């Protein structure tokens, strides 16, 4: 099962205002207009990581509510988890093995807390220091991603190197959701007055696009 | 004038000499508070390290230090550092510090830099060859030895493969040296990974133990979670300075900030990438860099010849930055304004020119472009020139140029 | 596909024909010309040290390259003036216009100074300048006239050129009426002046529409500056250039220059600042190359347009494809940003007709030949006309002349000519 | 002053020739800029590298040099097209382009030599003295339009005359100085007035 990636999985290059400008860099990013693979929560599969991910998950009931990274998924040794428990967020990379079918039932080196309703997220690893961005919004369909723009809004850098190799999400229970991954790409980007970016485009997309 | 012309005497014109930027007015110093003791002083006295396959990557974060202790200390066998002085240490502020740190022997420490070869650089700890940081050791034949030799202390003999920059790996799995199909099993080519150095005291320097500390530097447009010792002022705004903030040295006009930033932005930068807005760490202000104004330094004057007096225009500036006149090219100073226009003769810009007359004074005004001529036009008027005259214009042309020729290898190399 | 090279014609030549024209355009055809680039200055020590005194000092190492950087900058500058000024300043007076406008039908008002705006501009001058679209160390500097004055120098050129004929560029201005100029220009293209009063009506009423034509052309047409704004563009892309070539590291740790000084020893930093210098100063000296050869381009432009304006509005130039498309009339400047737009005034034959033609023409058993034009007959009688124009006349002693017995020439012919 | 061209050409060698002398005293990073210097104070393994920072920096030098000599001879190529185009035009023959072969309607020209250079004088016309008169762009005689085969129709109020365009000429309108255009009706601003036959 399908959907279109669109111009989803954009997000913030870095900690600077610009005025405006139509800047550019290459860094890693969804591959603009590929398809991406659909999911019913009737699932929540291992998947790998690769280079990095785009993640979102259509709700309302919100079900989804975390996801499990690193080598072994089953904490045999350290693995990074992170979850929205409801007004907070839980992150750790604990060896302490939670439930094998990992839902909340309604020793660690780093331990922390800080359909309509679309949340999406993007991960990638950078010589260990793994960073983090997202999004949270209303949209007005289950089926499909939606196609206007935003630049994801940056949540952590994890300095930790664990080797991510795996992940898997986590859940709530006694939705829909989709993956991707991301890839070396040169891009364009457009500003604003507010330091603040409000479209892109990938070169790699086709010779228009370079 | 005289000098930028390389020469006593100056024909009338308006010269090129300098740009008058308004000096920086003060020498303003922000930082984070972060100002606790850094636990260099555990890490350099550290009761031992790991075996260096297993490197300690000790991040250290959120304090300061005076290198200085550091830098000037009787402890160390060996010091070096790399994008970096250490006299600058003081001054610095970073993102992160991390003590990549481990015991091995003397013969190995000298693999330990950038470009740097042999099992311990290749198997336990490779360097970035884009590095920035500082390698510091110090002999602990004191400590480490032991009389049997001190054997707890290993590293990485054998591996399929060298080490990316900063890979680390624990992994035990005998090596396969050679065609035997090792299969967990060791024996003629199959091989324990790890050797233990077995330390005695009475060894010589090669195989004494070092104590060894990287120091891996982090410098990011992020909050320096790290400084030296160096200690803040208060801010100011409003006015042409020199500045730091963050470790990062400026010169400008602090102005009070339009340009909105998104929460995360410690900086904003210019069309150059160059930084243009800042916020301060402690009072979270963003400032936004408007330049000190840089007035270019047209001088202009009559020549040395007929007069000594002289004009300046100072481009672009306008005049409370700095008798005196505005006008849209800049400040022009110690010229004296006319309401009349004339030809024009030192022309300035913006349709103004000046001129040296007689109580002797140079006059600047707006040029007139000529005497001005309505025509005795209609659907019936003629004139027709009963008288002539012939005239001779002589018009000037270059047509060659002097030969030159260069043996270049004579000229060159003498 | 192939391109066309337009749709192919073969001229039906022959030994006995000629194709004369019964009827004409005035039309009007645009032209543009650039005449100055912006006059950018650098300060080499500015760009290249940024203000650490460091680098100053260490950039003396290199010597007089610095001055003569900014001695090439402003040798452009200079004459960029020089080029603004030789196009427009050619006029040594300031003509002003007259209060009406007698001038037999043509409604130059469009082009005119506007008489009721604050300044000076024309309409189809306004139309030109709503077209068309630094902190580092890099200045500009002013233009030495101002837009106005421009706009003083292109009135009074064609105040010049309305009131008084070509005569003003080379005495006074001679006044004579603005229908009595178009019959001289009538009179150089072999066009007989009493042909322009056979049909001033018409022919002002065409220069009128052309008028119009050309104001909503370039009210029309986005892509019509395209010379001025290329100009303009290439000098805003060629400092864009070297603003970004700041931030290349040239091989040094950083091109951020305070930020080496941040980091390192002198005796480091010397080495890094070494290349970060000799990039810079490589870089500069490429543009500089770049801007001296497009400012040789530009002068050979300003050249061009000192020449049309010496020409096409000064006179009725005699070179084919130099003053507009064919049998050129007249000319106006226009201003415009960085350059100049020229109208010019052409006529243009449109309709034509085929016609039996001799040489020459035996009366008397001696040849006659036309003492201007062509012999033409369409089979009833023979008749001379002009060269552009069928205007059959009778031929006659009064328009022939004669060349000896008739035998030597082919293609001659036996006719009546009449003696009053 | 008027020779400024010609000295600025002059003053514009001089001041490049001056220039690349002057770069062999900067040092570009070397010890000293004087060669023999590094040869008999260093030994060759050595001595190498700062006498490779002399050859770039006097070879850059030397490369731009070369460079505004290119530029600079095509400025003066430009000006020898100008120059041959002026002789051909003004020397060998007149010119009709408007001030070309100087100011006012061209006469004739004459060259004269100078270093580097060419000067002409270029000999021109230029009206004096003008008076005013009324015009009217054709006659009416004899119920025919009447035109100037030269010049224009003028009068002093006084009289009525065909005159030469650019030099006040009087003389009487006549069937020989006329040509006739066919009927009165058509002209604008026309004039009635007796046209004279020999």
């Amino acid at each position: 099962a399908y959907t279109n990636s669109f111009t989803r999985g954009v997000y913030y290059p870095d900690k600077v205002f610009r005025s405006s400008v139509l800047h550019s860099t290459q860094d890693l990013f969804l591959p603009f207009f590929s398809n991406v693979t659909w999911f019913h929560a009737i699932d929540n599969p291992v998947l790998p990581f690769n280079d990095g991910v785009y993640f979102a998950s259509t709700e309302k009931s919100n079900i989804i509510r975390g996801w499990i990274f690193g080598t072994t998924l089953d904490s045999k040794t350290q693995s990074l988890l992170i979850v929205n428990n409801a007004t907070n967020v839980v992150i750790k990379v604990c060896e302490f093995q939670f439930c094998n079918d990992p839902f909340l039932g309604v020793n660690c080196t780093f331990e922390y807390v800080s359909f309509k309703n679309l949340r999406e997220f993007v991960f990638k690893n950078i010589d260990g220091y793994f960073k983090i961005y997202s999004k949270h919004t209303p949209i007005n369909l289950v089926r499909d991603l939606p196609q206007g723009f935003s630049a994801l809004e940056p949540l952590v850098d994890l300095p930790i190197g664990i080797n991510i190799t795996r992940f898997q999400t986590l859940l709530a229970l006694h939705a829909a959701y989709y993956v991707g991954y991301l890839q070396p790409r040169t891009f364009l980007l457009k500003y604003n007055e507010n330091g603040t970016i409000t479209d892109a485009v990938d070169c790699a997309l086709d010779p228009l696009s370079e | 004038t005289k000098c930028t012309l390389k020469s006593f005497t100056v024909e009338k014109g308006i010269y090129q000499t300098s740009n008058f930027r308004v000096q920086p007015t003060e020498s303003i110093v922000r930082f984070p508070n972060i100002t606790n003791l850094c636990p260099f002083g555990e890490v350099f006295n550290a009761t031992r390290f790991a075996s260096v396959y297993a490197w300690n990557r000790k991040r250290i974060s959120n304090c300061v230090a005076d290198y200085s202790v550091l830098y000037n200390s009787a402890s160390f066998s060996t010091f070096k550092c790399y994008g970096v002085s250490p006299t600058k240490l003081n001054d610095l502020c970073f993102t992160n510090v991390y003590a990549d740190s481990f015991v091995i022997r003397g013969d190995e420490v000298r693999q330990i830099a950038p470009g740097q070869t042999g099992n311990i650089a290749d198997y336990n700890y490779k360097l970035p060859d884009d590095f920035t940081g500082c390698v510091i050791a110090w002999n602990s034949n004191n400590l480490d030895s032991k009389v049997g030799g001190n054997y707890n202390y290993l590293y990485r003999l054998f591996r399929k493969s060298n080490l990316k920059p900063f890979e680390r790996d624990i992994s035990t799995e005998i090596y396969q040296a050679g065609s035997t199909p090792c299969n967990g099993v060791k024996g003629f080519n199959c091989y324990f990974p790890l050797q233990s150095y077995g330390f005695q005291p009475t060894y010589g320097v090669g195989y004494q133990p070092y104590r060894v500390v990287v120091l891996s530097f982090e410098l990011l447009h992020a909050p320096a979670t790290v400084c030296g010792p160096k200690k803040s002022t208060n801010l100011v705004k409003n006015k042409c300075v020199n500045f730091n903030f963050n470790g990062l040295t400026g010169t400008g006009v602090l102005t009070e900030s339009n340009k909105k930033f998104l929460p995360f932005q410690q900086f904003g930068r210019d069309i150059a990438d160059t930084t243009d807005a800042v916020r301060d760490p402690q009072t979270l202000e963003i400032l936004d860099i408007t330049p000190c104004s840089f007035g270019g330094v047209s001088v202009i004057t009559p020549g040395t010849n007929t007069s000594n007096q002289v004009a300046v225009l100072y481009q672009g500036v306008n005049c409370t930055e700095v008798n005196v006149f505005q006008t849209r090219a800049g400040c022009l100073i110690g010229a004296e304004h006319v309401n009349n226009s004339y030809e024009c003769d030192i022309p300035i810009g913006a349709g103004i020119c000046a001129s040296y007359q007689t109580s002797q004074s140079i006059i600047a005004y707006t040029m007139s472009l000529g005497a001005e001529n309505s025509v005795a036009y209609s659907n019936n008027s003629i004139a027709i020139p009963t008288n002539f005259t012939i005239s001779v214009t002589t018009e000037i042309l270059p047509v060659s140029m002097t030969k030159t020729s260069v043996d270049c290898t004579m000229y060159i190399c003498g | 596909y192939t391109m066309s090279l337009g749709a192919e014609n073969s001229v039906a030549y022959s030994n006995n024909s000629i194709a004369i024209p019964t009827n004409f355009t005035i039309s009007v055809t645009t032209e543009i010309l650039p005449v100055s680039m912006t006059k950018t200055s650098v300060d080499c020590t500015m760009y290249i040290c940024g203000d650490s005194t460091e680098c100053s000092n260490l950039l003396l190492q290199y010597g007089s390259f610095c001055t003569q950087l900014n001695r090439a900058l402003t040798g452009i500058a200079v004459e960029q003036d020089k080029n603004t000024q030789e196009v427009f300043a050619q006029v040594k007076q300031i003509y002003k216009t007259p209060p009406i406008k007698d001038f037999g039908g043509f409604n130059f008002s469009q082009i005119l100074p506007d008489p009721s705006k604050p300044s000076k501009r024309s309409f189809i001058e306004d139309l030109l300048f709503n077209k068309v679209t630094k902190f580092n160390g890099l200045t500009v500097l002013p233009p030495l006239l101002t837009d106005e004055m421009i706009a003083q120098y292109t009135s009074a050129l064609l105040a010049g050129t309305i009131t008084s004929g070509w005569t003003f560029g080379a005495g006074a201005a001679l006044q004579i009426p603005f229908a009595m100029q178009m019959a001289y220009r009538f009179n150089g293209i072999g066009v007989t002046q009493n042909v322009l009063y056979e049909n001033q009506k018409l022919i002002a009423n065409q220069f009128n529409s052309a008028i119009g034509k050309i104001q909503d052309s370039l009210s029309s047409t986005a892509s019509a500056l395209g010379k001025l704004q290329d100009v303009v563009n290439q000098n805003a892309q060629a400092l864009n250039t070297l603003v970004k070539q700041l931030s290349s590291n040239f091989g040094a740790i950083s091109s951020v220059l305070n930020d080496i000084l941040s980091r390192l020893d002198k005796v480091e930093a010397e080495v890094q600042i070494d290349r970060l210098i000799t990039g810079r100063l490589q870089s500069l000296q490429t543009y500089v190359t770049q801007q001296l050869i497009r400012a040789a381009e530009i002068r050979a432009s300003a050249n061009l347009a000192a020449t049309k304006m010496s020409e096409c509005v000064l006179g009725q130039s005699k070179r084919v494809d130099f003053c507009g498309k064919g049998y050129h009339l007249m000319s106006f400047p226009q201003s415009a940003p960085h350059g100049v737009v020229f109208l010019h005034v052409t006529y243009v034959p449109a309709q034509e007709k085929n016609f039996t033609t001799a040489p020459a023409i035996c009366h008397d058993g001696k040849a006659h030949f036309p003492r201007e034009g062509v012999f033409v007959s369409n089979g009833t009688h023979w008749f001379v006309t002009q060269r552009n124009f069928y205007e059959p006349q009778i031929i006659t002693t009064d328009n022939t002349f004669v060349s000896g017995n008739c035998d030597v020439v082919i293609g001659i012919v036996n006719n009546t000519v009449y003696d009053p």
